[PDB]
């Protein structure tokens, strides 16, 4: 799978691909692997269960009510339990949470990281849309939608789980 | 408590009593002396107690009704003791300790209904939440934008609007409840449900000890009924026992209630008497020097009957009237009709005995006795009760003697 988040002209993105692979074959095409959060304001993409991102990402939204819209802080929160409580624990993911004020990924270590340039590859076709992504967005003109594209489509190229079904999700603030 | 100076508590006490002025400059006096006290230093604070009064008059001249109006306009604890109620204790009988018990038993039957009155939108605001609740379950954990969990107010205000008489719709909300049930009963049972949260114990009835310390005014009728007659010696012993018995508590002391631990260094006393018999002086020189006002009342005329028919604030013509409106119908009182009810109330009493202005109450509810039986079958009606009216209907009454000593 590969999830690629990028944000360039008061726009920000979060695109994935839509392949589950079960060892050496694709159980399903279409896997919605970027949603929408906190009334539609904070986007999300992410790497694991189908479940384990519904229990996640309803969490995330509340902390977001405790934390008045703070993007941050609700992940720091989030991250905590996430690594603390004894059930939440065994959720295996890769959160991508992005707003208008900046986007970041979360691990089950209960980290919370913010990378280079609000640049965010994770999965294994990770590194690849990393590397398409920072080749355009330093050699061209597009848009952080037209970057994560291209990038996710060079990714599914080169990464054998990794598809080309996406999954846009934008953002505009200025 | 109250800031009024003497002059604007008679001014308020003219609004229910016709005359004794006198009785109420006493007894005004000694609700600003109250006041008084509490402006001075912590010495003259022990030192300075209450000025007692002894009221001297007639039956029903306003002697009591002076002493409750005083007491309500003071929001404070009341308590009316009839003397000769102890001159029976030689041989049992109620200890005089209950007065003080009595003042508390009542200065908390008053705290705890005036509790109900400041906590009955308690449960009618932050309360009838419990309703609403069931009726829209609030979103998983409120966000919080001090107008998020106020934005339904529309699907909430919805609600809230529609709930002002249309109920019976059975749902069930929570030792807190959990049970089914109504609505005519959901919110019911939440009346008093959330209320009992506000209001404590050891404050509620704490206070109810500050208020007869500080506020209780004791009324003792009949003082002079415990007084020595020259008739006898045997009872005049048990008389000057119940002085003997109320000396602690004029004088200072400390009784024991079931709610704590009261002390009568300042309760006002207004003792009562008629003193026909007796006079001030034959009161024990203990008592005599803890009543230091003394003030009479005069006797009632004619003139104070046709007064007292009307003026007073809710007077008994007055409230007539507003009960037969009841009945939809229009009572009306001439000048002439009210000089006539207070002519005989006046000839009953110089005829048989005097009862003062309690005669009026009897005489006004004979005159009555036909309106008020047919007010049902007169709504929309006019009537007047002119001078022909009293007379048609008490002339008979008055001028049979026997007859008002059975009927008036
Ligand atoms: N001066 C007065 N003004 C108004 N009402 C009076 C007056 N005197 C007596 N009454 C009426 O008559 C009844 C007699 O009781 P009260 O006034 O307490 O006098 P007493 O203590 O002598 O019995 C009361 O209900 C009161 O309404």
């Amino acid at each position: 799978t590969t999830i690629v988040s990028v944000r360039r002209n008061g726009h920000v993105v979060i695109a994935g691909d839509g392949q589950a692979t079960l060892g050496n074959t694709v159980m399903k095409g279409n896997v919605k692997k970027v949603r929408r959060l906190y009334n539609d304001k904070v986007i999300a993409g992410f790497a694991g269960g189908t479940a384990d991102a519904f229990t996640l990402f309803e969490l995330f939204e509340r902390k977001l009510e405790m934390h008045q819209g703070h993007l941050v802080k609700a992940a720091v929160e989030l991250a905590k339990d996430w690594r603390t409580d004894r059930m939440l624990r065994k959720l295996e993911a890769l959160l991508a949470v992005a707003d208008e004020t900046a986007s970041l990924i979360i691990t089950g270590n209960g980290d919370v990281v913010q990378p280079e340039n609000d640049l965010i590859a994770i999965g294994s076709g990770g590194p690849y849309a990393q590397a398409a992504a920072r080749a355009l967005l330093e050699n061209t003109e597009l848009s952080a939608r037209e970057i994560a594209e291209k990038a996710l489509d060079i990714a599914g190229d080169i990464c054998i789980y990794t598809n080309h079904f996406h999954t846009i999700e934008e953002l505009s603030y200025k | 408590h109250s800031e009024m100076t003497p002059r604007e508590i008679v001014s308020e006490l003219d609004k229910h009593i016709i005359g004794q002025d006198n009785a109420k400059r006493s007894v005004a006096i000694a609700l600003r002396n109250r006041w008084r006290r509490m402006q001075l230093n912590e010495e003259l604070r022990h030192e300075v107690t209450p000025k007692n009064i002894l009221m001297i008059g007639p039956t029903g001249v306003g002697k009591t009704e002076i002493a409750r109006r005083l007491a309500k306009l003071a929001n404070a604890p009341f308590i009316k003791v009839e003397a000769t109620k102890f001159t029976e204790v030689g041989y049992v009988g109620k200890e005089v300790d209950s007065i003080i018990r009595d003042l508390t038993d009542a200065a908390v039957k008053m705290v705890r209904v005036q509790a109900i009155e400041k906590n009955r939108y308690r449960a009618e605001e932050l309360a009838e939440e419990r309703i609403l609740d069931v009726l829209i379950p609030p979103a998983k954990n409120n966000w919080g934008q001090t107008e998020q969990q106020q934005e339904p107010s529309a699907a909430r205000q919805a609600f809230r609007k529609k709930l002002r008489e249309g109920q019976l719709d059975d749902k069930e909300i929570e030792k807190q409840k959990a049970r089914k049930l109504k609505i005519k009963d959901a919110m019911k049972l939440l009346i008093e449900e959330e209320a009992a949260k506000l209001v404590n114990p050891e404050e509620l009835k704490q206070d109810a000890i500050d208020a007869v310390e500080q506020h209780g005014i004791v009324f003792i009728d009949e003082i002079d009924k415990i007084c020595k007659r020259g008739e006898s010696s045997g009872p005049d012993v048990s008389r000057e026992g119940v002085q003997r018995d109320l000396l602690p508590l004029v004088e200072g002391c400390t009784v024991s209630t079931k709610h704590g631990m009261v002390k009568t260094d300042h309760i006002l006393f207004i003792a009562s008497g008629a003193f026909q018999i007796a006079k001030p002086s034959d009161l024990i020189p203990e008592l005599q020097g803890r009543l230091p006002i003394r003030v009479e009342l005069q006797a009632l005329t004619t003139s104070d009957f046709e007064r007292i028919l009307t003026e007073p604030n809710a007077s008994i013509t007055v409230q007539y009237k507003a009960l037969m409106a009841t009945e939809g119908v229009n009572i009306e009182f001439t000048d002439s009709g009210i000089k006539r009810i207070a002519e005989a109330a006046w000839q009953v009493n110089e005829s048989t005995e005097n009862i003062g202005a309690r005669r009026l109450h009897t005489v006004l509810e004979r005159l009555m006795e036909e309106i008020s039986y047919d007010a049902s079958d007169l709504s929309g009606q006019n009537i007047t009760i002119d001078a022909d009216y009293v007379s048609k209907h008490l002339d008979a009454l008055v001028a049979d003697e026997d007859l008002s000593r059975f009927i008036l």
